[PDB]
C-alpha cells in the first residue's frame, strides 16, 4: 500500500 | 520450502548455471564492501 | 517501480503475479519459494478498511512473465490456489506488522528457463547480509510514477538498506522488529523505490559465500513513491521464518 488493458487469457483457466 | 529454499534454489537458469551475470549484479556485490 | 529499468529475460525467475479473476486485473506481486508453494503480502488479500477480502477462488497466479499486459504462449503458466493462509497476529488495524502470507498452488508447477524458487534465508544469512547500507533489489509491475504510467515489461531496481533510526525519523507510523526500511537518501542522489502495483513482490539479495539469491523482504508500505526523506517498507522474512516453516510442514509441502 501506498499511503496518498489486459489480453485475455485462455478460457481453461478459471474453472 | 523451508528455508535455505530447495535444493536448487537461488540459482538462475540463464544465469548462475550458465555463469553469466546480469548487467547490474555487479553494484549488489560491491556494496557488501565488494562481493566474492 | 520508479527509477527502475526493464528487467533481462529470466532475471527473476521466482516472479510472481497476482491475478485478478474479473475484473481481470493486476492485483499484486509475489514470490515462488517450492513447485507448490508462493508467498506474499498479507495485505494484498485482505484490508477490511477498503473492504479488501479475497478469496482462493477470487484469484489466479502467472508465474514466468516478463510482459505486463500480454498472456505470453508457451512460456508462461496460470495456476489456480488450493488454500491461503495469512499470519494470525496480522496487524492491518495500525501498521501492518506482519504483513505475510502463503498460497498453496492447485497442483505444482513445473521449472524451466523462466520459472525457478528464490532461496528463503538462514539465520546466519540473515545476518551477515542484513546491514545499513548494503543494497538489495525489488522487481514488479507497479506504476512508475506517484501520479503520472505502467510499464511494458518487468521493472527493476537496486536499492540501499537503512538504518533503522533514520527509518523511525521519516514517519509516524509505529515500526516493529518486524519490518525494515530501503531507499537512497536526500543527499544521495541516487532515487528508485516500490510504488503501488509492486506490493507482495519480492525484495532479494545475492550471497556472496555461495552465489545464491535469498529474499530477505516483501513489498509492505510507503508513503507515497519516491518521495525524498521517505523510505520503502518491507516485512523481515526471516523474523516471520518460524512461522512459514510451521505452515509448510503441517500443511503439505
Ligand atoms: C474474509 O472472507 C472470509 C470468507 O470467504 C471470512 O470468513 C473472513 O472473516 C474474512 N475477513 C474479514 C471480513 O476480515
Amino acid at each position: 500500500x501506498v499511503a496518498t488493458d489486459y489480453e485475455e487469457i485462455p478460457a481453461a483457466y478459471a474453472x | 520450502t523451508f528455508g535455505s529454499g530447495e535444493a536448487d534454489c537461488g540459482l538462475r537458469p540463464l544465469f548462475e548455471k550458465k555463469s553469466l551475470e546480469d548487467k547490474t549484479e555487479r553494484e549488489l556485490l560491491e556494496s557488501y564492501i565488494d562481493g566474492r | 517501480i520508479v527509477e527502475g529499468s526493464d528487467a533481462e529475460i529470466g532475471m527473476s525467475p521466482w516472479q510472481v503475479m497476482l491475478f485478478r479473476k474479473s475484473p481481470q486485473e493486476l492485483l499484486c506481486g509475489a514470490s515462488l519459494i517450492s513447485d507448490r508453494w508462493v508467498l506474499t503480502a498479507a495485505h494484498c488479500l485482505l484490508y477490511p478498511p477498503w473492504d479488501k477480502n479475497f478469496t482462493e477462488n477470487d484469484l489466479l497466479v502467472r508465474i514466468g512473465k516478463h510482459s505486463r499486459t500480454r498472456y505470453e504462449r508457451n512460456i508462461e503458466k496460470i495456476s489456480m490456489l488450493e488454500k491461503i493462509y495469512i499470519h494470525p497476529r496480522y496487524n492491518w488495524r495500525e501498521n501492518l506488522d506482519r504483513d505475510i502470507a502463503l498460497m498453496k498452488l492447485k497442483k505444482p508447477v513445473a521449472f524451466s528457463d523462466y520459472i525457478h524458487p528464490v532461496c528463503l534465508p538462514d539465520r546466519e544469512t540473515a545476518a551477515s547480509l542484513l546491514q545499513a547500507g548494503y543494497k538489495g533489489r525489488v522487481t514488479g509491475w507497479g506504476n512508475l510514477k506517484e501520479t503520472w504510467g505502467q510499464p511494458s515489461v518487468l521493472q527493476v531496481v537496486n536499492l540501499p538498506i537503512v538504518e533503522r533510526p533514520v527509518c523511525k525519523d521519516s514517519t509516524r507510523i509505529r515500526i516493529t522488529d518486524n519490518m525494515f526500511c530501503a531507499g537512497y537518501k536526500p543527499d544521495e542522489g541516487k532515487r528508485g523505490d516500490a510504488c503501488e502495483g509492486d506490493s507482495g513482490g519480492p525484495f532479494v539479495m545475492k550471497s556472496p559465500f555461495n552465489n545464491r539469491w535469498y529474499q530477505m523482504g516483501i513489498v509492505s508500505w510507503g508513503e507515497g513513491c519516491d518521495r525524498d526523506g521517505k523510505y520503502g517498507f518491507y516485512t523481515h522474512v526471516f523474523r516471520l521464518k518460524k512461522w512459514i516453516q510451521k505452515v509448510i510442514d503441517q500443511f503439505g509441502e
